[PDB]
DNA sequence: AAAAAAAAAAAAAAAAAAAAAAATTTTTTTTTTTTTTTTTTTTT
DNA sequence: AAAAAAAAAAAAAAAAAAAAATTTTTTTTTTTTTTTTTTTTTTT
């Protein structure tokens, strides 16, 4: 969790997939929205309310 | 009368340095890093 | 889930369109339509003996199962009053059908309003007891978003008697962008609402017994037609109410009488 | 005819019934992507 | 004739998807009870 500097040789680079930094979710009954939540960057998930 | 819910409002801030001041000092770094010699 | 056709509804609406069609006869119901159009009143009072003589089976069907039957009746009424005057028929989103006549077995009193007469247009004489404040009920509510210069019209269905869902009961206050919505009260549409309580007359009631009373929900068109103490004959649909949501129910179903019309029993 | 006493009325406070209101993530499955192995078909 | 390219089949693993789920408490309402005022009724 501290910034580190490293050398190396890349061998496999996956395809650019779209990951979400900010989202919005609608309620199925009342149809109101929680606009612009912030997704914590990284490979960090997010449990819905 | 109870048919609405207008939003909250707030105002600009009038008055280990806090993360807002570290934000300010990063802003200063970008705004004032002078590289070219006189 | 729009219905393509139903033989029952089509048949009933045809029968009542014929019943309203009064030219080959003396013109009684056509005259009633013309005078109510001239009055701007929007309820037409159809005699049950007339309905019975012209078609006894429809009278039996209606006096056994009201609400959908009267939906057919009122749609026929809207079509008919549109043929007489489309401009006036466009004016009101609904028109209504009051009743009158010899409700032979369907004339009881609130002591004798048993659980046999549900969804049946019952006739009942009695004395008022209460007069709740005649307060509005919202039916079609318009909103304005000033951030997005937007307007919306949420729509409400008068499910005073059927099952009602929160999705139907939502009153919107924010847009999809969580902006503030301001209600447009004037552009919205409302109907009056009053509760009253009919009671078995003490001159009619059993001598030594407690009173018995029935609740009556007068929506628009019947706001101030019944104050406390008055003698009133109420004809309308005894039904059941929905308990508000909750995983449990006792069997209790507090019942009402959504009055189809009320007249001065003093005569 | 007016005073005293009693009864009823009006209004506030309390006790129970029954209908409403609120809270409320974690573990298992299984499809899909990827790799691997044995075989047959084809080429040198 | 030997090598190798391709084919089908089998397996592992990671990402997404599937599924499971009543109880306790609070608040309105109704109904009586009690106090005190007002009213009415009986007495000298
Ligand atoms: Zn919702």
């Amino acid at each position: 969790s501290h910034l580190v500097k490293i050398p190396g040789i890349i061998i496999a680079a996956s395809a650019v997939r779209a990951k979400a930094t900010r989202i919005s979710i609608q309620c199925r009954s009342c149809r109101n929205t929680l606009t612009n939540i912030a997704m914590r960057p990284g490979l960090e998930g997010y449990a819905l309310p | 009368s109870g048919f609405d819910d207008p939003g909250i409002f707030y105002s600009d801030s009038f008055g280990q340095a806090r993360k807002s001041q570290l934000q300010r000092r990063f802003k200063e770094f970008l705004r004032q890093y002078r590289v070219g010699t006189d | 889930t729009v219905v393509l056709d139903d033989v029952e509804l089509r048949e009933a609406q045809r029968d009542y369109l014929d019943f309203l069609d009064d030219e080959e006869d003396q013109g009684i119901y056509q005259s009633k339509v013309r005078e109510l159009i001239s009055d701007n009143q929007y309820r037409l009072i159809v005699n049950v003996n007339d309905l019975r003589r012209k078609n006894e089976k429809r009278a039996n069907r209606l006096l056994n199962n009201a609400f959908e039957e009267l939906v057919a009746f009122q749609r026929a009424l809207k079509d008919f009053v549109a043929s007489i005057d489309a401009t006036y028929a466009k004016q009101y989103e609904e028109f209504y059908v009051g009743l009158e006549g010899s409700f032979g077995s369907k004339h009881v009193s609130p002591r004798t309003l048993t659980s046999c007469f549900l969804s049946c247009v019952v006739c009942v004489e009695g004395i008022v007891t209460k007069c709740s404040l005649v307060r509005p009920k919202v039916v079609r509510s318009v909103h304005y978003c000033p951030a997005t210069k937007k307007t919306i019209e949420r729509r409400y269905s008068d499910l005073t008697t059927l099952v009602a869902f929160p999705s139907s009961s939502v009153y919107p206050t924010k847009d999809e962008e969580n902006n503030p919505l301001e209600t447009e009260y004037g552009l919205s549409v409302y109907k009056d609402h009053q509760t009253i309580t009919i009671q078995e007359m003490p001159e009619k009631a059993p001598a030594g017994q407690l009173p018995r009373s029935v609740d009556v929900i007068l929506d628009d068109d019947l706001v101030d037609k019944a104050k406390p103490g008055d003698r009133v004959q109420v004809v309308g649909t005894y039904r059941c109410l929905p308990g508000k949501k909750g995983g449990y129910t006792s069997g209790t179903f507090r019942t009402v009488l959504i009055a189809c019309n009320v007249k001065q029993m003093s005569k």
